[PDB]
RNA sequence: UUUCUAAUUUUUAUAUAUUGAAGUAAUAUGUAUUGAAUUGAAUAUUAAAAAUACAAAUUUAAUUUGUAAUUAAUAAAUCU
């Protein structure tokens, strides 16, 4: 069938066999506007306006850039993951030279609005601005191929970052 | 009650207050659907109604994090439990919805001919989830203040839910005094398509 | 890696509220054997004067009449298919209840409403759902067999354990 | 296929359209009769 | 018992006003930091 | 580009023309009372020679058999014919000088048919005695 | 913050006397009032992790002559 | 049919000791007079180095 | 003349005039 | 000049880098650091027409 | 598309500026502390201490000097 037995939401894995699931390419569609709204518990996070799909490349190669825009001591990122991965070039005459096992490897996540991505969370009693917090994620903004914009802490207000 | 035929809802009374759809909140008797009801059996957020339950309950305050509240639900409060459901179901009935639309767009700029009213929306508020409003509270974006909505695929726009004082009713829902209804433009040619 | 073939049509050959006769099936279900393994449970459970076919789960009327659906008051998932053997009892009611209700002066809160049924309920048994969802000590179930040689129990049914209602 | 934007004359001869539909509605919704 | 939608539904066509270069503080406030909207590239929504 | 064509009063129109404060005022009417002066006025306009009959009975056919109040020749109207707006050819031409009464079964009805009127366009009425106009029994 | 560890210890009596032999206007020795004089250096003594003893702390420096009350 | 619609109004529309906080960082229009503040000419504030240095 | 005319009522029906503004052949075999 | 791809990115890294209007293009000139801190405005070309570049 | 005629759908639709706000003054916990060859608001990290307002810079091997001192600048008023 389709999702059942799943490894932990990341990707769904077959019942009665341990291969990954292959699902429809529009499975999971971001395309909706997502309803519920993200009580973030960081000080500042990152959350996506926008839909896509982002890769776990693109949202690594974020990271290391968020990385080095923040006082270290003070502030530790937090990079969120429970959400669900999704495949890539999966089929059979759709691989290149019948290698259907380099291409599906690929582990990509399908965002619909609103979902946070990043966490600048605090360590201490020392605090942050939104000029302060947007000068960091201008960095790995360029990198996540989607819109996005960066939201305090506590529940987004989303008749605002919209 | 057989493994075959089981209740698609069940009764329940609520303990903690949860902020979903299927939630409650302290004190209430709601039917909510049978899985999720019988993950709170076991949370603790609700007991099924006994008797005994049926006059108070010992709900729970996140101020000290046990359940020590003692809620009675007396004519009065079943006063209050159904004035504050009756909102919330209006609420969570818009936030979740997504309503629906076929229109008519010639030109090029994906862009709807006859673009939309606050007339058009409360329309399909009333239409497909029934839901009975003004078209006075709903106040939409800037970039469609002007000209109305206008523009193919998804659009949202903001409705105002007034009277959410009295009831206590935050950190509950995600926004006291307004939801975002999500409309969406599907575009159809004049077989389907109205005005 | 394979073919497959075309799944067949396994819907009603009737107008579920309108008169029936025996040679007609009523709803050719699918026999859902998952793959063709042995275990299934058909959507329309039969229902009164309606018995099924084993083989292909087919529900064939027994007495003409007219026939409808009784999504079970429970799970509105399980259905069953009530044939009522008496045309005119509801020929004559309809041609009423459509004649009342154009001079607007029949009541909507009619059991028939589709709509209705999830409150009609309600206001006569209160507590259907305790009654459904009472759990039995198997004391109960198995009332102690000298109530049945002394009389007292008409007769002791020990399987019939659950509410279909 | 739609590469040009429609006229506006055209918009606004469409605008007058969904106002007229808005005026039919408006006779569809009246009683059926008139106690006189 | 009367909510006026007026008060608080309020639907102004605002103008969208430039950041204005022609005083230097204010044009560096102004820098609302989502000028990185280059990643608008309509790209596949639901691919990779 | 719309408002620019048709007025302000398109798109920020609440086209609900019907009852956003009506309903309120009619609960209003419903507070304060209705009792034999407040007939005997009515008596008035039935002792004007001028025959239109002043209250009206919004209340079920089988109702009105139980006791019957008709005798003034008052209207007995169905709360529909009042709803839906058939009854607009029978009301007084005067909107703001008029107030008729509304007797009704329930004073639920009464209210909910007074709130009818007053989104018509009508302005006064106190919408209800079902026990008064008995025992002001002109 | 820095260091993890308050360093010695003082107590309200010593920057008294470390706020005497430092007056902005040497014109005017006391153009700041002693007080709030000391409010400063006590301010840059505990940003030094100069834990004094009269703040700070859960009692105050004990005494052999009375009571606490 | 349920027809889902709101309440009456037993108490003040707009919350005022229930509002969520507004959302944005509340930098307010005054600690950087970034636009929308008028002020009179006689009480123009802090040019303690440009013109409140002589101050009138 | 403030008064709910008094008179038995009757009541008058009322009579659509339909015409056709949009072309049949844009629109569906239902409509 | 690096073109700041759009008219926003603009940004006076200097205190001599000003805006300006070079024909209808706003971009920052600076005397000092000339060509190393200045900016243009994307835009089209100073002489253009309506068939070459729309 | 019988023929003469009449007609309500038209290769005509509105494009972002006013203002290189650049004079108006010695100082004073203080060159904090730490890490540091050195660092004094502008190395590195660290940032909710204060009082008698100006610690996210330029500058210098360091400082001082020297730039800088949270402001009027209403395109909205459709144009037909
Ligand atoms: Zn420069």
């Amino acid at each position: 069938l389709r999702p059942s037995s799943l490894l932990r939401a990341y990707h769904y894995v077959h019942p009665k066999t341990g291969r990954p699931i292959r699902q429809y390419r529009k499975y999971g569609d971001p395309r909706f506007i997502n309803n519920e709204v993200a009580l973030i518990k960081g000080l500042f996070a990152l959350i996506t306006t926008d839909f896509g799909m982002v890769t776990q490349s693109q949202l690594e190669n974020a990271r290391l850039a968020i990385l080095r825009r923040m006082p270290r001591g003070s502030f530790a990122l937090t990079m969120h993951t429970d959400y669900e991965e999704f495949p890539v070039v999966q089929k059979s005459p759709e691989s290149r030279m019948g290698a259907g096992k380099s291409n599906i490897h690929h582990f990509a996540y399908k965002f619909t609005t609103g979902v946070p991505l990043f966490e600048i969370t605090a360590l201490s009693s020392r605090r942050l601005n939104q000029a302060e917090a947007e000068g960091i994620f201008l960095a790995g903004r360029s990198f996540i191929p989607l819109q996005t914009a960066v939201v305090p802490r506590g529940r987004v207000d989303e008749y605002h970052v919209f | 009650m057989a493994p075959e035929l089981q209740l698609e809802y069940i009764p329940i009374i609520f303990t903690r207050t949860i902020l979903g759809p299927q939630g409650g909140f302290a004190g209430e008797e709601r039917l909510i659907k049978r899985e999720v009801a019988q993950k709170y059996m076991s949370e603790g957020n609700a007991v099924t109604p006994s008797a005994e339950f049926h006059q108070g309950v010992w709900c729970y305050n996140p101020d000290s994090e046990q359940y020590d509240r003692f809620v009675e639900r007396n004519a009065e409060f079943l006063d209050f439990a159904a004035r504050k459901r009756q909102w919330l179901d209006v609420y969570w009935r818009v936030n979740t919805g997504y309503l629906l639309f076929g229109r008519q767009s010639w030109g090029q700029g994906w862009l709807l001919n006859c673009p939309l009213r606050k007339k058009d929306i409360a329309q399909k508020l009333w239409e497909q989830y029934k839901v009975r409003v003004d078209p006075r509270l709903i106040e939409f974006r800037e970039k469609d203040r002007r000209t109305g909505i206008q523009d193919l695929g998804h659009n949202w726009c903001w409705l105002y839910l007034p009277g959410a004082e009295e009831l206590a009713i935050d950190r509950e829902v995600y926004d006291n005094k307004r939801v975002k209804v999500r409309m969406h433009i599907r575009k159809m040619s004049s077989y389907g398509a109205l005005y | 890696q394979a073919g497959s073939p075309r799944q067949k049509a396994k819907l009603f050959h009737v107008i579920p509220g309108t008169p029936v006769t025996p040679v007609e099936k009523l709803k050719e279900q699918r026999r859902r054997f998952g793959q063709d393994r042995y275990s299934r449970q058909p959507e329309y459970r039969p229902g009164r004067n309606v018995r099924m076919d084993p083989n292909t789960f087919t529900l064939y009327a027994t007495t003409k009449g007219v026939m409808t659906i009784r999504t079970s008051r429970i799970n509105p998932s399980y259905k069953w298919l009530d044939v009522e053997p008496d045309i005119q009892k509801v020929y004559r009611s309809r041609c009423m209840r459509a004649a009342l209700q154009a001079r607007g002066k029949a009541s909507m809160m009619v059991a028939g409403n589709v709509h209705y049924r999830a409150e009609l309920d309600h206001v006569t048994e209160p507590h259907w759902r305790e009654r459904v969802m009472r759990v039995p000590k198997a004391t109960e179930r198995f009332q102690d067999p000298n109530y049945f040689t002394r009389g007292l129990v008409p007769s002791l049914r020990p399987l019939s354990r659950y509410s279909y209602e | 296929e739609l590469l040009h934007p429609l006229p506006v004359w055209a918009r606004r001869q469409q605008w007058l359209k969904r106002d007229t539909v808005e005026m039919n509605e408006a006779i569809l919704r009246e009683p059926y009769y008139r106690i006189k | 018992a009367t909510y006026d939608p007026a008060a608080f539904v309020s639907d102004d066509i605002k103008k969208d006003v430039r950041r204005p270069f022609w005083s230097r503080r204010r044009w560096a406030l102004s820098d609302n930091f989502m000028v990185p909207m280059s990643p608008k590239p309509k790209n596949t929504i639901k691919d990779e | 580009n719309l408002n620019k064509r048709y007025g302000a009063p398109y798109v920020a129109k609440g086209y609900a023309s019907l009852d956003p404060r009506c309903s309120l005022d009619a609960y209003s009417s419903f507070q304060q009372t209705v009792t034999s002066a407040d007939m005997k006025k009515a008596l008035l306009s039935i002792d004007s020679t001028s025959s239109g009959a002043l209250v009206i009975d919004v209340r079920s056919e089988p109702e009105r058999r139980l006791r019957p109040l008709l005798s003034p020749a008052i209207v007995a109207l169905h709360p529909h014919d009042i709803l839906s707006g058939a009854a607009c050819p029978i009301l007084p031409s005067n909107k703001e000088r008029a107030e008729m009464f509304v007797v009704a079964s329930e004073a639920q009805r009464a209210v909910n048919a007074c709130t009818a009127l007053r989104r018509w366009g009508f302005s006064r009425v106190t919408a209800v005695s079902v026990d008064a106009v008995s025992e002001a029994i002109a | 913050v820095l260091r993890g560890n308050y360093c010695a210890y003082l107590t309200l009596e010593m920057c008294y006397e470390i706020a005497k032999m430092k007056q902005m206007s040497w014109g005017k020795v006391e153009y700041p009032p002693i007080e709030v004089r000391v409010r400063r250096v006590v301010g840059q003594a505990r940003r030094m992790g100069i834990a004094i003893i009269g703040i700070d702390t859960v009692h105050s420096s004990p005494v052999k002559g009375m009571t606490e009350k | 049919e349920r027809y889902y619609a709101l309440p009456h109004l037993r108490g003040p529309s707009m919350p005022v000791q229930l509002a969520q906080p507004s959302g944005k960082y509340p930098s307010g229009k005054f600690t950087q007079m970034m636009e929308d503040v008028a002020i009179h000419p006689l009480q123009k504030p802090d040019a303690r180095y440009k013109h409140n240095m002589y101050p009138a | 003349t403030t008064t709910i005319a008094a008179g038995p009522y009757r009541r008058v029906g009322n009579v659509f005039i339909v015409t056709c503004i949009d072309h049949p052949f844009k629109f569906s075999w239902e409509v | 000049h690096p073109g700041l791809v759009p008219r926003d990115k603009l940004k006076l890294h200097c205190e001599f880098c000003r805006f300006h209007w070079v024909q209808d293009t706003l971009v920052v000139r600076c005397a000092a650091h000339p060509k190393e801190h200045n900016q243009r405005e994307i835009w089209l070309e100073p002489t253009w027409t309506w068939g070459k570049q729309q």
